[PDB]
């Protein structure tokens, strides 16, 4: 209720200000007179996406540290980070991060 | 030995970021297996009561189970306090 | 590609299939399917050409739609009973969603349209992999939940698959499309006995995999993808054409060849359940598969087609690379009928 | 009286942006051995008002063939996100108290690229689209390391609650526990807002400008709360408010200083900077900050 | 060169030690809060049971009043075969009550920020 | 088909996640945990056919707890009859259900 | 009742799906899917799934609809089923999500292997030649 | 299937503890130290019976004991307690650390007046035993009788009679 | 099964039908799979939260991840097809036929 109302107020103020900005100078009359598709940008977007997926898994790490199984949790967190590093290394050594 | 030293000296020049990152990651992997405070962290996590401790029905054969928290028998947290 | 990357992708495909086969949680089965699909695409695109890219994108679209349908079935089954274990479904709607997803993954009619095009687009080794290894996981899942399936729907799709394979193979000159339609017909034969006996399903699967491996390795050895290209093999390797003719006779279900073992057994099983009309129609329709196998045999080994002059140069060279298991595959696909009772091993 | 609180949060932020324009001009001028605007107003104080009035009166040049819907929506989304990301922040008491406030801020930042994408696509020009693609690629690339650094730092806070950061830093600042992560975070926040040396790119133009400067102030305040923990006494929150505002102002002036001090990167050079220097160190320090509380038996409380 | 790295490592170690002490103190304080909650729990459980039972009885009385004209209705009839007590559903307690407190019991914790 | 590697090796790769009543973290209890436990204990080792035909009571209760369809039907019937009576005017809600009661802790 | 806010949210979800299912001008379909994702996030958050709703809204929207838009630009009854008790001094969703490392070792292993294989597969597919 | 039995409104009437959560948190440690026995009786009965309708008298007992505890507080040191709770009530998180001095004054007053020692860290979270004379419920889940298991046949294997007996095969 | 579940199910059905239409623009096909997975995530999250099944709180995220990985591959495929034709039209993929 509070968050929805705050969002509505923010959007309403932004809309009001943009429309008044777009219509204040409209009252007075004036004169009123390709293909390339480079492959590297798609690859950086996909790398960001793959990395983003890895980011979600860790997200729970702050809570994962209270389990009484600290050894297993530490091992799996380090495994996830090592595999993220391995993805970065593989894309590095295969000329995936070049321009 | 000598070749490893040459490789490390050649990498420490012109690639210091990678050397630092690999050293820090290797330490993060190795050191936890040797620290004596990891078991202390496990014990601290065990001592955090999230749930109500459900009492057990007394049957006349439970000497190690306290009848009151003030009783000497039962787990203590003096190691936690001294930490 | 790099041989290391190729081996990694092949083992990832096998590990996905294995994950599907050994798990008891529906989420893990879905994950195994996802892993298999993810690692399968570069194998189909190992040799780069527009046709292979088209085949891979069609295969991906089909398999991803099937995976989404399968996850929908899993979630509905969880909704009507908070269970994650692969067992009887407990929901009529969920079972249908699951059956259609697995039929789309297998290529059963009326979800067969992708198989001929994907097989034609990809190379011969990719086609061997696609038509042999990619049927294990969906069929294993079907076997695990066979007590849930509606027999009407499964039998309808099985008969439709047999009819479609038989009719579609009659119109083909390309060898890969012939293999695809043959695989569709054999899948139809396999899924018609799931409601009654999963052991017969597994026996049919094993026999079909053996024959398909033999036929694909023979087609790779004599590097032909069309009828007329295969018609030149007698002028270099007549023994290969003879072995191919015997294998084609086996694939048509003629006794005393190995290919007679499944249908016979399946028919026999279906008779124990007071099902008479359906096996009769299945055999009559398998006569079509036999017809186009026989046409291939006529064009390949039973008659001598004209050759070209450059073939003489090919007379001076021998294959550098060989398949170790090709003789064993041929023998197992032609001469194992006397060992039929060994099916009690619950293969 | 929640609406009054919302207005008292929103209006002062826009006024602060308006006068941050003047502050930046005057700071750059005095760093360049000259004066800034000192004529419009007693000390240049009327300059932002004059700029706003001139911009709001000048003709808006709509491309006359561009997508009207997105051409209006992009500044709306920019302003909405810039004003929304102030809600989560605790100064000391937050307007809205969120359990996962940090995650909410990250999600808003992730959305912020849609305005760039839509404004670039609407302009109906190949060159503008190329520039927008550059900007989007840089923004997503650097938000990766922003997220990883953020979770590595929060592994010492105990949760995603922004108020708990005040409790975590009651004795010492988080800058001393992890300065390298703070350095990389500062550079990534520079890159995220497209500020120099990473600045490779009527009404709606002013709207975008306001959104960008609001994000600048917001990011600096977030850094101040995250790494320079001000002491908070529950019976006098004005001390915390003043201290936090001073630290935010110092960080904003540091952005101005960095703008006035350095040349700018190439696109490939900043891509390489990130993907080959920050991400490896960020992953290594993420492993280190996962392991450290367990090694030292210093795991934060909440679970 | 060496001095700058030494300064960085030294301040890192100082921060690590300080936060070790502070985080252990925070763990002890959290354990104290949890102990207070544990001590207070039985009274809250008794009040919760008694409140739920009162709401159920009031709903039963209103159902007895309302359902007097329905032919095949049985007042207070369970839908489970088991005689075991089942935790009441949220619609069972606030079904006949006013909208404001229904929205309260449903979304008060979710919407409270 | 199903190769039960976990049972042969005693691994427990994914069985921890299959049912509601299997050792949740912090001993958190599932809403339908009591119903599922009874259904499982009824049907253990009996086999699928006999479980489906003989443990129908427990599964029906478990399903009801999970979806609460019959409770919805009963509550809707009560509300609809109350609405009919209040539209006719021969029934009046008590102060408890109008928010005029005395709340208890 | 607030006229069944969950129901109207689900209705807006269905309307948005109808909106982008016609597939007009794939940028417009993408924007319709973005609106649908925001509405679904609102549904999950209003239900009580704060972390999962924010995961939708961050990962889904800010990463992958963003990548879809990037690639496209490069080219040419409620309130009733709910509970009665409380959770304690923690959120059950966070603990269950948090439990994957302690409980879900197998899930972590298979997911990480799948993601590494996915990186390799993407690079190999886009290699060209 | 059956009628759900509920206690009457008179059965649920009890002299209620009408103090706020700040007062309760201020008193919680000594309350747990002093009023422990009825509380453990109630909670053991509550996890054993799994039924609110079977635990009402123990709830009345815990309410009475809490009322007695607060009457003792009121009689001997009302002022020290009031100052301490004022501090707890002010804080939004109700932290114990914020007002240590108030707590110390309260602790001294109770010990002299009632000889009460505040429980240490790790004591109120102990699992203790309860001497109760209430019988243990023999079927708390109200389960039915488990269905009879399958026969579980046993014997000594012999070769299949006349082999597989599959069509024309003699083995 | 209340009205919210049926709304999410019909949303999934609408997305599936839209995918099966194929007017043009394979990007729209990917978008339809994407809406399908989003509906799956929403309904699985609702089911798991309602029943308080604590552990399966993992599986929505996992689902997302895996589906998202799938999306990446699809995009790659789309891109490569465009590299052959200059457009992602569905009707250009008719080289292979039954
Ligand atoms: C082709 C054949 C190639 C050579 C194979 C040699 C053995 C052939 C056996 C084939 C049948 C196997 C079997 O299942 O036997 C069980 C059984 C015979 O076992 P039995 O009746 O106990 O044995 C009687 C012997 O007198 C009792 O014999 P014994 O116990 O004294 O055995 C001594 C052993 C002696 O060993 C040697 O001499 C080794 C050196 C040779 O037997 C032999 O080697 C000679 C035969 O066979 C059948 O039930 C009928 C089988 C009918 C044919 C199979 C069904 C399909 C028919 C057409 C198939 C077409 C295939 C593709 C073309
Ligand atoms: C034995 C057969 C070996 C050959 C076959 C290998 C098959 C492929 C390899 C992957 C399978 C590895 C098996 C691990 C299964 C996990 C379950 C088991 O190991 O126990 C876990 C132990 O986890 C340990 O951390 C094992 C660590 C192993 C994972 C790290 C590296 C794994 C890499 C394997 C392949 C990944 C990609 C390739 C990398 C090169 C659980 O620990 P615990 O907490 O007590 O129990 C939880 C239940 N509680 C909550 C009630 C207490
Ligand atoms: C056409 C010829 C096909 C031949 C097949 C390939 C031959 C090479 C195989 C190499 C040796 C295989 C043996 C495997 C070693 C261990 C076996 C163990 O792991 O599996 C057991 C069982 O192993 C297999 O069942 C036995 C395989 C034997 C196949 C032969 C029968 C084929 C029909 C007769 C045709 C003639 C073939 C003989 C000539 C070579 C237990 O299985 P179980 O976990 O409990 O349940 C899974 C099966 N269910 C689901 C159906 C119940
Ligand atoms: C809130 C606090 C803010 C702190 C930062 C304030 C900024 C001060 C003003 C300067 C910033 C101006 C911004 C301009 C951008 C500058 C970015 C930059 O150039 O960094 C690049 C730079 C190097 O790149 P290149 O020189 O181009 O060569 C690499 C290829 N061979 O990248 C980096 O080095 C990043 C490193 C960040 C700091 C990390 C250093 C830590 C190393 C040792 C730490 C050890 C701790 C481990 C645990 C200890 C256990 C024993
Ligand atoms: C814009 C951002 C929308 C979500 C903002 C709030 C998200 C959040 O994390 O908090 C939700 C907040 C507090 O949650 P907790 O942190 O867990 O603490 C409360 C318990 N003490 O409570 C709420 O859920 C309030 C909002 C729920 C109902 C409405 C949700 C929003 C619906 C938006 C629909 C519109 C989408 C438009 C398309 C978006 C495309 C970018
Ligand atoms: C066991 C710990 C593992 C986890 C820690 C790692 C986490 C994150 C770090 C890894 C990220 C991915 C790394 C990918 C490696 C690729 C490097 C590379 O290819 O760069 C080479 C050059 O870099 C190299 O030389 C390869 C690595 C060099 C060695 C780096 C450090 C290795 C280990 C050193 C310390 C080991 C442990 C401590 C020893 C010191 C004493 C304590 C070429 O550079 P370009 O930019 O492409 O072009 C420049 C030429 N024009």
């Amino acid at each position: 209720m509070n968050i929805m109302l705050t969002l509505l107020t923010n959007v309403t103020l932004a809309s009001l200000l943009v429309l008044i900005a777009f219509w204040l100078p409209q009252l007075n009359a004036y004169s009123e007179k390709r293909l390339p598709f480079s492959m590297k940008f798609f690859l950086v977007a996909i790398t960001f996406l793959l990395f983003d997926l890895e980011i979600a898994l860790l997200l729970p790490l702050p809570w994962a540290s209270q389990t009484n199984n600290l050894k297993t949790m530490l091992t799996m967190a380090l495994f996830l980070l090592i595999l993220l590093a391995a993805s970065l290394a593989y894309e590095w050594t295969q000329k995936g991060l070049e321009w | 030995a000598g070749r490893i030293a040459s490789f490390l000296k050649n990498a420490w020049a012109k690639e210091p970021v990678l050397v630092a990152s690999f050293a820090i990651g290797g330490l993060a992997i190795i050191l936890p297996s040797l620290s004596p405070y990891t078991n202390y962290a496990i014990r601290i996590n065990r001592a955090t009561p999230y749930n109500y401790p459900v009492p057990l029905r007394d049957d006349g054969n439970m000497p190690d189970v306290p009848s009151h928290p003030q009783d000497p028998q039962g787990p203590s947290l003096e190691w936690l306090k001294n930490l | 590609m790099n041989p290391i990357i190729y081996t990694t992708l092949i083992m990832t495909v096998m590990s996905g299939t294995m994950l599907v086969m050994i798990s008891s949680h529906w989420l893990l089965i879905w994950i195994g399917f996802e892993m298999n699909l993810l690692a399968m695409i570069p194998v189909l695109m190992k040799n780069f050409n527009p046709r292979a890219t088209e085949a891979a994108t069609k295969y991906f679209l089909t398999q991803a739609t099937a995976s989404m349908m399968l996850m929908m079935a899993i979630i509905i089954n969880l909704l009507y009973s908070g269970q994650w274990t692969i067992t009887k479904m407990f929901n009529p709607v969920a079972m249908t969603m699951m059956t259609m997803a697995l039929a789309m993954k297998l290529g059963l009619s009326p979800f067969h349209f992708w198989v001929p095009e994907v097989t034609q687009g990809i190379s011969l080794q990719a086609g061997l992999l696609l038509l042999t290894w990619q049927k294990l996981a969906p069929l294993s899942v079907l076997c695990q939940i066979s007590q849930s399936i509606n027999p009407n729907l499964m039998l309808t799709m099985a008969m439709l698959s047999i009819l479609i394979g038989g009719w579609g193979g009659l119109n083909q000159t390309q060898l890969r499309k012939i293999m695809a339609y043959s695989s569709i017909a054999h899948m139809g034969w396999m899924t018609a006995v799931l409601p009654y006996n999963t052991t017969m399903t597994i026996l049919n699967l094993l026999i079909y995999i053996t024959m398909t491996l033999a036929m694909f390795m023979l087609l790779i050895h004599s590097s032909a993808t069309t009828t007329l290209s295969l018609s030149h093999t007698w002028n270099k390797m007549p023994v290969i054409t003879s072995l191919m003719m015997v294998t084609l006779l086996s694939m048509g279900g003629l006794p005393p060849l190995s290919g007679f073992m499944p249908k016979w057994m399946i028919i026999q099983e279906m008779t124990k359940n007071e099902s008479i009309i359906m096996p009769t129609l299945m055999a009559m329709t398998a006569l079509l598969n036999l017809y186009f196998y026989m046409r291939l045999a006529y064009s390949s080994s039973l008659t001598m087609f004209p050759s070209t002059n450059n073939m003489k140069m090919k007379w001076q060279f021998e294959h550098t690379k060989q398949m170790k298991l090709l003789p064993t595959m041929i023998v197992l696909s032609t001469l194992v009928l006397p060992m039929t009772p060994a099916l009690s091993s619950l293969n | 009286m929640f609406m009054i609180n919302i207005l008292s949060l929103i209006i002062p932020i826009l006024l602060a942006v308006a006068f941050l324009t003047l502050v930046e001009r005057k700071v750059l001028g005095y760093m360049q051995l000259r004066k800034g605007p000192n004529v419009v107003g007693p000390y240049g104080l009327l300059q932002p008002i004059a700029d706003a009035l001139k911009l709001f009166t000048k003709e808006p040049l709509r491309p006359a063939t561009s997508s009207i819907s997105m051409f209006i929506i992009a500044p709306i989304l920019a302003l909405s996100l810039a004003l929304t990301m102030w809600v989560p922040l605790p100064m000391p008491y937050p307007l809205i108290n969120m359990n996962l406030g940090v995650l909410f801020m990250l999600a808003m930042s992730s959305l912020a690229v849609y305005s760039i994408l839509w404004s670039g696509w609407a302009s109906n020009s190949k060159y503008a689209l190329i520039g927008a693609l550059r900007a989007v690629a840089q923004t997503i690339s650097y938000e990766v390391t922003l997220a990883i650094i953020l979770l590595s730092v929060l592994l010492m806070n105990g949760s995603y609650t922004l108020s708990t950061l005040i409790t975590t830093q009651e004795h010492i600042w988080m800058i001393f526990t992890s300065w390298p992560l703070a350095m990389m975070w500062f550079i990534s926040t520079l890159a995220e807002t497209n500020r120099a040396p990473f600045d490779l790119t009527a009404g709606p133009f002013a709207m975008f400008f306001m959104a960008e400067y609001a994000n600048i102030i917001m990011m600096n305040a977030f850094t101040a709360i995250l790494f320079l923990g001000a002491s908070h006494d529950p019976h006098t929150p004005e001390l915390y408010t003043i201290n936090f505002v001073l630290k935010t102002l110092a960080l904003t002036i540091t952005f101005l200083w960095i703008r006035a001090s350095y040349p700018r990167f190439r696109y490939d050079q900043l891509m390489h900077l990130l993907w080959k220097s920050f991400l490896p160190l960020t992953l290594a320090l993420c492993m280190w900050h996962i392991s450290l509380p367990i090694m030292t038996a210093s795991i934060p409380p909440q679970s | 060169g060496y001095s700058m790295f030494a300064v960085g490592i030294g301040t890192l170690l100082f921060g690590y030690w300080s936060m070790m002490k502070w985080n252990r103190e925070r763990r002890r304080l959290q354990i104290e809060d949890f102990e207070a909650r544990i001590a207070l729990m039985p009274l809250f459980q008794a009040e919760k049971d008694r409140r739920v039972l009162q709401m159920l009885r009031e709903n039963l009385e209103e159902e007895a009043i309302i359902m007097k004209d329905v032919p095949d209705w049985k007042v207070g009839e369970s839908v489970f075969h088991t005689t075991r007590w089942v935790t009441p559903m949220m619609g069972e307690l606030y079904g006949l009550r006013t909208n404001e407190e229904i929205l309260s019991a449903t979304y008060g914790f979710i919407w409270y920020t | 088909p199903f190769f039960d590697v976990q049972k042969r090796l005693g691994l427990d790769l994914d069985r921890w996640m299959t049912i509601q009543s299997a050792e949740q973290p912090h001993k958190i209890p599932g809403r339908c945990h009591a119903f599922e436990k009874e259904w499982i204990e009824c049907a253990h080792g009996i086999g699928g056919i006999r479980a489906e035909k003989e443990c129908k009571i427990e599964f029906d209760d478990f399903v009801e707890c999970l979806l609460r369809q019959k409770t919805m039907k009963r509550l809707s019937a009560i509300k609809r009859q109350r609405d009919k009576l209040i539209k006719e005017g021969k029934y009046t809600p008590p102060p408890h259900h109008l928010g005029k009661e005395d709340p208890r802790p | 009742m607030t006229m069944y806010i969950a129901f109207i949210l689900s209705t807006i979800f269905v309307i948005g799906f109808v909106g982008f299912s016609s597939k007009p001008s794939p940028i417009y379909g993408g924007l319709g899917l973005i609106v649908s994702g925001g509405v679904g996030c609102g549904i999950v958050l209003n239900f009580g799934g704060s972390f999962l709703g924010l995961m939708v809204f961050l990962i889904y929207l800010g990463g992958m609809l963003v990548v879809f838009g990037y690639t496209t630009a490069m080219a040419t009854g409620d309130w009733v089923i709910y509970d009665t008790g409380d959770s304690g001094f923690f959120s059950e969703e966070a603990m269950g999500i948090a439990a994957l490392y302690s409980y879900g070792t197998w899930l972590v292993i298979v997911t990480g292997w799948s993601l590494l294989i996915g990186v390799v597969v993407i690079m190999e597919i886009t290699r060209g030649n | 299937p059956g009628i759900v039995e509920l206690p009457t409104l008179e059965d649920l009437k009890v002299q209620e503890v009408k103090v706020s959560s700040s007062v309760l948190k201020a008193a919680a440690h000594h309350y747990g130290a002093q009023c422990d026995k009825p509380n453990k009786e109630f909670m053991l009965c509550r996890w054993e019976e799994k039924d609110p309708r079977r635990c009402l008298e123990e709830g009345k007992l815990v309410n009475q004991c809490a009322l007695d505890f607060f009457r003792q507080i009121k009689r001997h040191c009302a002022e020290p307690f009031t100052e301490y709770w004022t501090c707890i009530d002010y804080s939004g998180l109700q932290l114990f650390r914020h007002c240590r001095k108030q707590q110390a004054k309260f602790d001294e007053c109770v010990l002299d007046k009632l000889g009460w020692v505040r429980p240490d860290l790790g004591e109120l979270s102990k699992v203790t035993k309860v001497k109760t004379d209430r019988p243990l419920p023999e079927n708390p889940y109200h389960s039915r009788a488990r269905p009879e298991p399958n026969p579980e046949a046993e014997g000594d294997l012999k070769p299949a009679k006349h082999g597989s007996r599959l069509f024309f095969w003699t083995m | 099964m209340p009205l919210v579940y049926m709304n999410i199910i019909m949303a999934f059905a609408i997305a599936l039908a839209g995918l099966l239409m194929y007017r043009s623009h394979l990007m729209s096909s990917l978008l339809c799979l994407e809406g399908m997975m989003l509906s799956l995530f929403i309904m699985s999250t609702l089911i798991i939260l309602n029943t308080h099944f604590t552990l399966a709180n993992m599986m929505p995220i996992i689902l997302l991840v895996f589906a998202a990985c799938e999306a990446a591959l699809g995009l790659s495929l789309l891109v490569m097809v465009s590299n052959t034709y200059g457009t992602d039209y569905v009707q250009n993929l008719n080289l292979l036929q039954c």
